[PDB]
């Protein structure tokens, strides 16, 4: 009666927002210091968990 | 093998999109720019581990 | 039964942020005086506890 549970898990990879979901929540907010390049806007090519 | 499925696990493409879901979905940021999170939906989730 | 306990602690010292790391996470907010250089953009030095 101890037992097991095989998970079978499913991350995205490179994938990319579609045309909707692609805004900010606000104007203001994981900003980038200020003369700098925002890698925010570039398309993810890392995955984190 | 029977549901012919495969469960999401908490990850995002930034770390501070992953910041966010700690402490549950409520108010993670599920995009920012090119940028997504994908939360927890599995048998696991609202367990610890 | 009054004991003791040994515990060695690590701090880190003039690390860098990674390159995703290095975010306002708001726009306004420790913002320098109007004419001043904002230090907060450059590599730290020190460390507080």
């Amino acid at each position: 009666l101890v037992g097991a549970m095989d998970l079978t898990f499913v991350l995205p990879l490179g994938l990319f927002n579609p045309a909707m979901e692609r805004f900010a929540a606000h104007a203001g907010d994981l900003v980038p210091a200020p003369g700098h390049p925002e890698p925010r806007a570039f398309p993810p090519r890392q995955l984190f968990f | 093998g029977l549901f012919q499925e495969a469960y999401p696990i908490t990850c995002a493409s930034d770390p501070a999109l992953l910041r966010s879901a700690r402490d549950g979905e409520a108010h993670a940021r599920e995009t920012h720019f090119t940028q997504y999170l994908i939360y927890d939906a599995s048998p696991l989730k609202g367990l610890s581990l």
